[PDB]
RNA sequence: AAAACUUUCAGCAACGGAUCUCUUGGCUCUCGCAUCGAUGAAGAACGCAGCGAAAUGCGAUACGUAAUGUGAAUUG
RNA sequence: UUGAGAAGCUCAGACGAGUAGGCAGGCGUGGAGGUUUGUGACGAAGCCUUGGGCGUGAGCCUGGGUCGAACAGCCUCUAGUGCAGAUCUUGGUGGAAGUAGCUAGAUCUA
RNA sequence: GUACGUGAAAUUGCUGAAAGGGAAGCAUUGGAAAUCAGUCUUACCUGGGUGAGAUCAGUAGUCUCUCGAGACUAUGCA
């Protein structure tokens, strides 16, 4: 339960802030767990994704897929992960696209900013 | 004992045949210059007490067991002592998962179900 | 991996496969097929025991060969021919191998013996209808048969002999005697007899009077597995219902030190005993499984679907093909890869 | 207390109770007849004596006032004998002196337990066929893909080819016993 | 998609369909009607004859306001008109059905006009009409002799 | 799906999807025009851009046989439980139609007309509590080769399992779409003469097994007088049965000018085989050969037999 | 009397948008707060978006610049 | 003799039109508390049906088809709770009618 | 299939069946035609034989309640 009056547990108002969610927000909302190995040896559970992120498809009909994400389409809540396609009538490749949950990131694509990221999370290296 | 029933066509409301708007469902005529409320020759038969069967047989299937609806197997086992007055009726809404083992449960019972081949095939 | 397999028209096909091969992508490596022996069924392939690097070839006819994989193309380095007035009307349910003897027990109860260098054959009658007996690995003289309506009953030629006993004076007929029979558990909740019927054997002694309590495990045409023990008594320790459908084989996965049992359903998982219960199932084979061997982490498993599968420890599908002809066993001979 | 509980429970709302039209009936596990009623409501009955089966073993189970405030001890349980006469004369004795309604009641459940657990028995050694699920979704697609599948068959077209096809081959003997002789002529002389 | 008639499967069956076509359905009810059932090749001629006035189109049931003619005796009326826009919609619906016939293989020369239905398309005080066509073509359906 | 407004966002794709129609309208006139000038641009587009079909488009599987005759398949063929039929021995099919317990006036519709396909074949009420399993071995003492057992519930047939006498394998499948003759349009009336068989498109090695058990129903010397045909068309996965009356005639569209007029005969019905089974049918403990995935079947280009 | 025509019933196809399900909307109540403008407000007009259906944003620095923060997007 | 929902069970006799009006008990709808250790993607709700059943009736249960994500029985609480009419309101759709007629061609035809 | 979830009624077209001297029209009772529910012997009693096993042992243990009441285990199946 929550006791705080400055949270809502309104449908209303948690369906328009998760659906009217600027960029910046999105960013959080589109977060994926880490593999084990990397939850256990960075101290981390879950990051948000990036694009150059190596992932292992989870759920779905492309379950067991991996590849890196060439882009993250925050309109719509999606990956976008190399090799996942479907193919068209015409036989172009349409990708797929995957929510971030539905994810495990198995290599993560470090930058200083997100060695930052670890050791502010209670994390290693 | 044998289920007499008294009547066994429905009471359609007055002029319910004439007219779309105007369901079957039972209405009583509240005109005062209406033919069939004042019950002249040729009129309808209205909905009386006098029609109301024998308290016995009341409720009563033709094959003489009385109807019990049935959602789960917790239900057909109230009917291990009422297996010569009652019948199971599984639901509508119960899902062909649930209705094989009612019907099963049902057959060591002894228990009748009215419906008890419905969305199912048989694999001998 | 190198695995050796035989069919129903008698032909032995050495398959080449290797790691990641999968016939139904056309994109696979097709395995290098070396393909031998007859093309006749009235002398198809029965039991395909493995013999260290040897492979010991049992043949509806009673021809049983043995080849030897050491090299390519293997060369039938021994033949024997089993009397056929003793398959009229029987059949080889088994063929097993212990301390240079080789066993042929058949469905009447009849077990033959045979010495491998000394090429001296000893018979032995035993009980009814038999339809799995199995031999204990690390004690010889050691007889664990059962069948149907005959509950598994274990037969021992060296009482004790507290070490080992030599091959020579080995089965003997007026030398065993049954050290332990089967008792049938008590009747089902209906008042009904639990009907017997062994299916398969196996000494769980491995993963679980000197050498005693002899701890295997039994598999029944009723889809019960059961664990037994001599010592706690003649009724099985516990008794599971892992399947409806009739089981067909059970055996140890050496890797992970435990058990699995495949029924005629096509499906073979693997029984954690410590949890009482089974853990995981191998994925993707189709078809009644005809024969399983396991040699170190891989497994392959080969059925109706005239296919060859071949996973880990783990049901992970390292391998598949298709072998066109209706396979009945299969035996891995080389656990590592081709290349290595 | 009893007249206290039934009142409560008989009359205002009790969670073991289906209301059905002709009569209400009882979802407890420790009514004997199944039904709602004053002397067969286990709830407000403070000494009430019960059978029901374990496992294919029926019990007598009966339950006092004096143990009617802890819940875990509250009821007692015996084994009745698979012998039906032995069973009776066990209600008889564990049940003695309690009123001749309730002795009647419990023997009359143990008749219909002991009968349900005979048809159970006799069930298990019939063959009886499997009733397997229709779903329908499954029905959808495969009627669907099944019309695309006789559209893309085109049956009467691949038949007379093959019937043709084997003309042209002489399955039959010299000339063909299905065919006008000017037909024949036909496809002697396109053949050749 | 999926005509009023049980027909149509691929079996012999060419479909020609047109929708909201902006035509009169009242006046499109009667071409319907005539041309049902008839072959395909005299079908042609007898749309031709209208166009050229040679043959007319009894009006049977919205035979109001259709004056009497000495062309209708054929089909035992004498209510007929000579419409052309819409017997131009069935001339065009009937060579798309002949074409489809001719991809599908089909014997041409024994093509009838099994099933032909016009339906009221969505209105559009002007709110005219439009129609619904459909048209299968079919081949006649013969008898072989048992066994003499 | 950018447009919240419905009636914007239906003009907005009526405006495009008219775009669309005069863009390639504007492609394709020059494209003819231009093809119409060069043939070879025309003939080899058409050689290039043929259409794609859920045949052409079928997943890959290994187990489909190839033209060429190979040893070891027809070696197979040569002693299975099927072999009395093709050798030298030439054995009668005997067949022995039966339905499930308490079949309805229906069902027995279904049968006679099912009766007729099938000369030498004869029809017996399963009567009481005997099963599949006792029905094989006391029809086998009795000189029968298969078994055909219908399967109805609720007034109507559903299933239909065939077993091989003795030992032979056994085939579960599921009819739909049953039409007796009366219900066929432009029908005819059966003669006594046996039918001819035609089996087609059953590629797959399992295709063989069912095509060849098919087969093994129908006596291999047809009456050519009667000139009547049974056919047993496998199309994804579903057998259409379907009896005709043929009569060879002139036709326009062959090359060679003969087409033959076909009077169907009935009864009508498609077969989806859900389980092969080694052995005579036993549904609790029998040796799957086969067993029909729904999840797998969901895959529209992925056939089995 | 069969056809046509008319009527009735049913099947299929149209027509229509009921019903059901939901919903970034409304309505109501309660709570916190005090902040427009001659230093040019509210409003109106006209312009800038590479295209944006409008709508939104912005003001010739025109769907913004500076600074800070997050740290890799934008997206039809 | 088990027949104590004492609000139950049981026995007997008489009686039966009905406007205004009086009185009693029931059916159905939206939401709320409790309950059914309730039903549901193995198909909720809705709709369709010359399928079957129950009730004197309001109504209710169910098979088949269609369908696709929620829903119900029981005790109590609550109310924007039940339609054939209001020259009712909004929407859809008919007969009148291819008529009255108004744009071409030769009163006719389009 | 963007005329896009479900898709009622009024209304319209086609097809099939039936009816039809200036109305339909509903009720009551049956016929005819079509179409449904709608069901069955399968169990009881009495054996005998064979083996089976516990709630049976001229039997031994453990656990939970409270001697004996349930749950099991080993052995015998007289």
């Amino acid at each position: 339960m929550k006791f705080s009056r400055d949270v809502t547990s309104s449908r209303r108002k948690q369906r328009k802030a998760h659906f009217g969610a600027p960029s910046s927000v999105r960013r959080v909302l589109m977060s994926a767990p880490l593999s084990k190995e990397l939850r256990e040896q960075y101290k981390i559970r879950s990051l948000p994704v990036r694009r150059d992120d190596q992932i292992t498809v989870i759920r779905g009909s492309n379950k067991g897929r991996e590849g890196k994400i060439t882009s993250v389409y925050r309109k719509k809540f999606l990956l976008l992960i190399e090799r996942v396609t479907r193919e068209k009538a015409n036989g172009a490749s349409a990708p797929v696209g995957i929510d971030a949950s539905k994810v495990v990131i198995t290599k993560l694509h470090l930058d200083k900013d997100r060695k930052d990221l670890i050791v502010r999370k209670g994390g290693k290296v | 004992v044998n289920i007499i029933k008294k009547r066994t066509k429905p009471f359609k409301r007055h002029q319910s045949d004439r007219f779309k708007r105007v369901g079957e469902s039972w209405r009583k005529p509240r005109g005062i210059d209406s033919c069939v409320r004042r019950r002249f020759r040729g009129t309808i038969s209205m909905p009386k007490i006098g029609y109301g069967n024998n308290k016995k047989t009341r409720y009563c299937m033709p094959n003489g067991l009385k109807a019990f609806l049935v959602r789960n197997v917790s239900d057909v086992e109230l009917l291990l002592m009422h297996n010569k007055t009652y019948a199971a009726e599984i639901a509508g809404n119960v899902s062909a998962r649930k209705r094989v083992e009612i019907v099963e449960k049902a057959r060591a019972l002894g228990v009748k179900v009215t419906n008890a081949g419905a969305k199912v095939r048989s694999q001998e | 991996m190198k695995l050796l397999l035989g069919d129903e028209i008698g032909q032995l096909k050495f398959i080449e496969i290797k790691k990641g091969t999968d016939t139904s992508n056309p994109e696979s490596e097709a395995p290098v097929i070396q393909k031998f022996g007859e093309l006749d069924r009235e002398k198809g392939v029965l039991f395909m025991l493995k013999h260290e690097m040897n492979v010991f070839v049992a043949r509806k006819n009673g021809t049983i060969e043995c080849w030897n994989v050491n090299q390519e193309p293997p060369i039938l380095s021994s033949l024997w021919q089993l009397d056929s007035s003793l398959l009229e009307t029987a059949s080889i349910v088994s063929m097993k191998y212990s301390n240079g003897w080789l066993m042929l027990a058949l469905s009447d109860g009849n077990l033959l013996f045979r010495h491998i260098e000394s090429s001296k054959l000893r018979k032995l009658q035993l009980h009814g209808p038999l339809s799995a007996v199995e031999l204990h690995p690390r004690i010889p003289g050691i007889i664990a048969a059962g069948g149907k309506e005959n509950d598994v009953c274990l037969y021992s030629c060296n009482p004790t002999c507290k070490s080992n006993i030599d091959e020579l004076e080995l089965w003997r007929t007026e030398n065993v005697v049954k050290v332990f029979q089967g008792k049938n558990v008590k009747n089902d909740s209906l008042n009904l007899r639990v009907r017997v019927w062994i299916t398969g054997i196996v000494f769980t002694e491995d993963i679980i009077d000197e050498s005693l309590c002899f701890h295997f495990a039994t598999i029944t045409h009723y889809g019960q597995l059961r664990f037994y023990d001599t010592k706690h008594g003649r009724r099985p320790v516990s008794t599971f219902d892992v399947s409806t459908s009739p089981l067909s084989h059970v055996g140890l996965l050496p890797s992970i030190k435990l058990l699995y049992f495949a029924d005629k359903r096509a499906q073979i998982s693997i029984f954690d005993h410590s949890k009482k219960k089974v853990i995981g199932r191998f994925q993707g084979v189709k078809g009644a499984p005809s024969s399983i061997h396991c040699l170190g982490n891989v497994v392959a498993i080969t059925g109706l679907d005239r296919n060859v599968r071949i996973f880990d420890a783990d049901r992970k599908p390292l391998a598949n093909a298709y072998i066109k002809a209706l396979p009945t066993s299969i035996i891995v001979i080389n656990e590592r890869d081709a290349e290595i | 207390q009893d007249e206290v509980i039934w009142q409560v429970v008989g009359h205002e709302f009790c969670s073991y109770r289906i209301k059905g039209e002709a009569q209400n009936f009882c979802r407890n596990e420790y009514n004997v007849t199944g039904l709602c009623n004053r002397q067969s409501c286990p709830l407000a009955n403070s000494r009430y004596a019960t059978v029901r089966e374990d496992n294919g073993k029926l019990y007598l189970y009966m339950k006092t006032i004096e143990r009617a405030h802890f819940p875990s001890k509250l009821w007692q349980r015996i084994k009745l004998s698979k012998n039906y006469a032995k069973a009776l004369e066990q209600i008889d004795q564990q049940l003695l002196y309690w009123p001749g309604r309730q002795i009647h009641r419990c023997k009359q459940r143990l008749t219909r337990l002991t009968q349900y657990l005979l048809k159970a028995r006799r069930l298990a050694l019939k063959h009886q066929p499997a009733l397997i699920p229709i779903k329908p979704k499954q029905a959808h697609r495969e009627a669907s893909r099944e019309r695309k599948a006789l559209i893309a068959a085109k049956l009467e077209k691949n038949i007379e080819k093959e019937l043709v096809k084997r003309l042209k081959s002489g399955v039959y003997g010299d000339q063909p016993l299905n065919v006008n002789e000017e037909i024949w002529n036909k496809v002697l002389a396109a053949r050749e | 998609v999926r005509y009023s008639a049980s027909p149509a499967l691929e079996t012999k069956c060419a479909k020609a369909r047109g929708a909201y076509l902006r035509t009169h359905f009242k006046n499109s009810r009667e071409v319907a009607f005539t041309i049902n059932g008839m072959s395909l090749k005299k079908a042609f001629i007898f749309l031709d004859n209208v166009k050229e006035h040679k043959q007319a189109v009894p009006f049977r049931r919205f035979n109001g306001g259709v004056g009497r003619t000495a062309q209708g005796k054929e089909f035992g009326v004498t209510q007929a008109r000579w419409p052309v826009k819409s017997v131009k919609f069935f001339y065009d619906l009937l060579k798309n059905a002949e074409a489809n016939a001719e991809a599908k293989g089909l014997d041409m020369d024994k093509l009838i006009i099994k099933h032909v239905q016009v339906n009221a398309a969505p209105k559009q005080a002007y709110l005219s009409s439009p129609s619904h066509i459909e048209i299968i073509v079919a081949e006649e359906e013969e008898a072989v002799p048992k066994a003499n | 799906g950018k447009i919240k407004n419905k009636i914007v966002r239906q003009q907005q794709y009526m405006k495009a999807l008219h775009q669309k129609n005069k863009d390639k309208l504007e492609r394709r006139k020059e494209r003819a025009k231009e093809e119409e000038k060069d043939p070879e641009k025309k003939r080899l587009r058409l050689s290039e851009n043929i259409p794609a079909t859920i045949e052409s488009k079928r997943v890959y599987d290994e187990t489909i046989i190839e033209d060429k005759p190979d040893e070891e398949l027809q070696a197979e063929l040569k002693d299975d439980e099927f072999s009395a039929y093709f050798s030298e021995e030439r054995k009668v099919p005997k067949l022995l139609v039966t339905t499930s317990k308490r079949a309805s006036r229906k069902c027995y519709d279904f049968a006679s007309e099912l009766l007729d396909c099938f000369p030498n074949a004869e029809f017996r009420k399963r009567t009481g509590d005997i099963e599949v399993h006792e029905i094989a071995e006391a029809a086998a003492k009795r000189g029968y080769t298969d078994l055909l057992v219908l399967n109805e519930d609720r007034k109507k047939t559903n299933a239909l399992t065939l077993v091989h006498l003795p030992n032979g394998p056994s085939f579960y499948f599921t009819l739909s779409n049953l039409q007796t003759a009366k219900e066929i349009s432009n029908h005819g009336r059966s003669t006594g003469h046996i039918p001819e068989l035609i089996i087609n498109n059953f590629s797959t090695r399992l295709g063989m097994t069912v095509a060849r058990a098919f087969q093994s129903l129908f006596i291999q010397t047809p009456q050519i007088q009667g000139r009547q045909v049974v056919t047993i068309h496998c199309q994804r996965d579903f057998l259409f049965f379907r009896r005709h009356r043929y009569a060879f005639r002139e036709k326009s569209n062959m090359p060679d000018g003969i087409g033959t007029g076909l009077q169907e005969l009935g009864p009508r019905f498609t077969m989806r085989l859900r389980m092969v089974q080694k052995g005579v049918w036993d549904r609790k403990e029998g040796e799957v050969f086969f067993e029909s995935n729904a999840g797998e079947e969901s895959d529209r280009r992925k056939f089995w037999l």
